[PDB]
């Protein structure tokens, strides 16, 4: 709003990491949850437990 | 398998008293878990509240 | 008896299947795709301007 | 342990859950006491790292007391409910 077509925004450090974050952490957490579910189901020989 | 043996009784009075206390606590916990099992819906609702 | 053990436990075979499938999905996501096996000799370009 | 007692010992779902909880009560109490009292000095730690040790130990102790007390009761309840569901599915 304040600067238009004369100033370009940029990010550094933590802000740059947040801007360029690929969200791989949540995807990995979902994968781990699924793997834990599967391994427990294998141990108990039942999907529900 | 090597070190553990069959204890020849002779329990110390403190370790014996603590053993009876833990047995009483185990019985109390069994009573409580029977209670919560008999009341199977209230406690899952409590879990949702938690 | 390797195969016999899994038939007794269908859930074990199924869970191995799903584990392999998710591992393959992860691999396909991670791997790059490319036209042909790269046989272009690595090149270094030097440029000067007079 | 609950599944073992139900499947092999022929116990009822209620009896299997009660016996599993009773059998597993002792080791959980043992490990909870041991590690909770091991990390108790963390909450009182001073000197270098004091803020970090306090922050870690408070959460560790609280969650461990919770796991030893509340969850020990509740896991048999989940097992019993899921076993009743499984019995329903078989019918």
């Amino acid at each position: 709003q304040s600067l238009g077509d004369e100033y370009s925004i940029a990010w550094s450090g933590s802000a740059y990491q947040e801007v360029s974050s690929k969200g791989a952490g949540a995807y990995a957490f979902v994968l781990g949850m699924i793997f834990v579910f599967l391994i427990l189901a294998a141990q108990y020989e039942r999907w529900l437990m | 398998a090597l070190f553990l043996t069959r204890n020849e009784s002779k329990p110390f009075y403190f370790i014996q008293k603590f053993n009876d206390f833990f047995d009483w606590s185990t019985s109390v916990f069994s009573s409580g878990v029977a209670y919560i099992l008999k009341r199977t819906i209230r406690f899952v609702l409590v879990f949702c509240i938690m | 008896m390797f195969s016999k053990f899994f038939i007794e436990r269908p859930i074990f075979a199924s869970v191995v299947a799903i584990i392999i499938s998710i591992a393959g999905i992860i691999g396909l996501a991670n791997l790059p795709v490319e036209q042909y096996p790269s046989l272009t000799p690595p090149t270094v370009q030097v440029s000067a301007t007079y | 342990f609950a599944m073992e007692e139900r499947l092999k010992k022929g116990k009822s779902i209620f009896e299997a859950a009660i016996n599993a909880a009773k059998l597993r009560f002792r080791p959980i109490i043992m490990t909870s006491l041991a590690f909770t009292f091991g990390v108790l000095p963390m909450i009182f730690a001073t000197g270098a790292g004091s803020a970090s040790r306090h922050s870690l130990g408070t959460g560790l102790i609280g969650g461990m007391i919770a796991a030893s007390t509340l969850a020990i009761f509740f896991v048999p309840l989940f097992f019993y409910l899921l076993e009743n569901f499984n019995e329903w599915l078989d019918k």
